[PDB]
């Protein structure tokens, strides 16, 4: 769960 | 008695001398995150990316870099709570381990580890990675990469983390910016499953308003103060 590491924007 | 889950981010290690991506300009050590923390970036210029992690890995082990009082407080918190405590960190440093914490979940990996690009086997590794450094786990030796989760990759330990998010009675996020997902969404999951949520930070995070209780200031003062308050409260 949670999806991949990603930055907001 | 309460189950306590702590999530730490880069802020906790700032007083120790470790910097991170400051989303104001989206630069980490004056590099664009695209170039030093994505699979594409590593595909495009592996020499630069390996050099970048080599520099970070060397800097982490310099004598001036030490756990600070916030790290020590979290080790005291684990000592007090034992199996009812879990520490998850976004950080790739080893300052929690140096402070005395054990069983730390490094959801974004560890700067002092590398990974076989073929088998996925993980090695402790304190020195530079050069192109001559290949794995010892494969018949056909494969290049090693930092065991660091890049943007676009799946974080580590997520099943255990989500389990702890549900199980927690108290969720404390320390030194997080609120801009890096999925970690920045953990507070929502914790709240969903009934935890009391606490933010300890130098600067309020993007998601700070979702937290029930919050204290701001230098980590080395705020985190020990909160750990003392919590342990007194627990008796
Ligand atoms: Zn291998």
């Amino acid at each position: 769960k949670g999806g991949a590491k990603r930055h907001r924007k | 008695k309460p189950r306590v889950l702590v999530l730490t981010g880069a802020g906790i290690s700032a007083e120790s001398g470790i910097r991170t991506f400051r989303a104001a300009d989206g630069l980490w050590e004056e590099h664009r995150v695209e170039d030093v923390a994505t699979p594409e970036g590593f595909d495009r210029d592996p020499e630069l990316v390996q050099a970048f992690y080599n520099a970070r890995r060397r800097q982490l082990q310099q004598p001036e870099i030490q756990p600070n009082a916030a790290h020590l407080a979290l080790a005291k918190l684990q000592d007090a709570l034992g199996d009812r405590f879990l520490l998850v960190t976004q950080n790739i440093d080893n300052l929690h381990e140096r402070a005395g914490n054990t069983n730390v979940i490094h959801m974004h990996g560890e700067l002092l580890k590398v990974r076989c690009s073929q088998s996925g086997q993980v090695l402790d590794w304190t020195g530079d990675v050069t192109p001559e450094d290949k794995c010892h786990c494969c018949q056909f030796p494969a290049p090693l990469r930092p065991h660091v989760v890049w943007f676009g990759e799946m974080p580590l330990g997520m099943d255990e983390i989500y389990m702890a998010l549900s199980m927690a009675d108290i969720f404390i996020a320390i030194g997080t910016s609120g801009h890096v997902y999925p970690a920045a969404g953990f507070v929502h999951e914790a709240k969903l499953h009934g935890a009391h949520t606490v933010e300890l930070n130098l600067e309020p995070s993007q998601v700070g308003n979702e937290f029930a209780e919050k204290y701001y200031g230098p980590a080395s003062q705020v985190v020990p103060e909160f750990v003392e308050k919590l342990l007194k409260g627990l008796k």
